[PDB]
């Protein structure tokens, strides 16, 4: 499955 | 030039940080604030929502050459199907456990044809992803439904000025920018004091 | 770090529609 | 400052002639140049393309408090059928005799809940009508009915080029692509103020 | 003098009019 | 019974 690590710009 | 279903490269300066260089996919101009874009940035899923020619943090704006890439939608009628719907969507962590966030399909995102915008219940805001591929891997659940809508019966609100009050007590502003089609009482709103683009359900209470 | 309101319930011109409030989508059900 | 759904009024000056002051009612903002408005001016049934706040021959706009009238539908039914549809539209001449027009029923207009987008294949422009009205008077005859409009990337927003027989460039907009009939297409031409409509015709 | 809208449209100012097409006017001889 | 004298602005 997907990872919610690449949700958001980590900025 | 029109930048809209451009892929752009610009600079962004965070806080006092050094100059970072970022590119994306612009996906839309907002037609009721015509100097707000919505783009997505390479290797993020959320879309941000950028005056690109005002905001002072960004710099070296540039329209890259490279075309958007465009793919057939594997099933139609799934796409279609899923528009509107609850879903349960599978992520997983980084034990490896699985970790279902409840949300909602809003729309095909525009420019982007394989990519559906989607909020959810703990995380409001607005994101895109190729929901075809998590569905056919098992990780999309969704979820059956359960004139006199809300959307339907107020005076449009897209365009509106919002208001509200911090917790301080001070005003602070921002902009009613979309009414999602298929699902009319659902909007989005743009704040002028963030970049996130956030859902909103028009409830009615008497 | 920018928090999104629970609730929206008016316009800078004072036509928010009487009935009605706009809920952010993690609002309590 | 968002018009659209509102009556206005401005003054327009046509060539070097007095300004005058029209009415209408904003329908649409176009998403691929929201500086380009859709107008209908009160007493005319044809759609206008005018870019308010840049046209030079604009001026002092005002938004007015008056809101737009909405009917509910007489039959929705029937205004679903007519979308997309061929007809005979009945309009009468100063004998009093009836002249047939043929066209198509293109779309429900945004914001005048009862009005209806047609064209007509000898006057290629978009027009609006409450056309269950005519209908109901006995005036309009509905006939019965790989798409290039499905086939091409999508055409909507590009920028078109033409030249007259003069040979000089001329520019205009692709600024909508119709729901219903998906091979036709809405052109508005940077030199003029009507709104176009146009076939997706497949030549080879 | 008064604008005439052409027959026919089948450039864009990128060149990328779709090939084995044209846009005709619903006027167009049919 | 519609008439074009209605169709178009005057000028
Ligand atoms: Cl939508
Ligand atoms: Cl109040
Ligand atoms: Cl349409």
């Amino acid at each position: 499955a997907r990872t919610k690590q690449t949700a958001r710009k980590s900025g | 030039r029109n930048i809209v279903g451009c892929r752009i490269q610009h600079g962004w300066k965070e806080g006092n940080g050094p100059v970072t260089q970022w590119k994306g996919t612009v996906l839309d101009q907002v037609p009721v604030n015509p100097s707000l874009y919505l783009i997505k940035y390479d290797g993020f899923d959320c879309v941000y929502g950028l005056e690109l020619n005002k905001d002072e943090r960004v710099s070296a704006l540039e329209v890259l050459p490279d075309r958007v890439a465009t793919s057939r939608i594997s099933d139609a009628h799934l796409a279609d199907t899923m528009i509107g719907k609850a879903v349960e969507h599978m992520f997983e962590t980084e034990d490896g456990s699985k970790d279902e966030w409840r949300g909602m399909v809003l729309a095909r995102a525009p420019v982007m044809n394989t990519w559906f915008y989607i909020t959810y219940e703990k995380d409001p805001v607005l994101y895109m992803y190729q929901l075809l591929d998590d569905y056919k891997e098992g990780d999309l659940r969704i979820m059956p439904d359960s004139e006199r809508e809300p959307g339907e019966v107020v005076d449009s609100l897209v365009g509106k000025q919002v208001e509200y009050a911090k917790e301080d007590g001070s005003k602070r502003t921002g902009m009613v920018i979309h009414q999602v089609e298929a699902k009319p009482s659902v909007y989005f709103i743009k704040f002028d004091d963030d970049f996130h683009i956030y859902v909103y359900d028009l409830v009615k209470t008497s | 770090t920018f928090a999104a309101p629970a609730e929206v319930r008016h316009f800078t011109d004072g036509s928010f529609p009487a009935g009605f409030v706009l809920q952010l989508f993690s609002h309590t059900q």
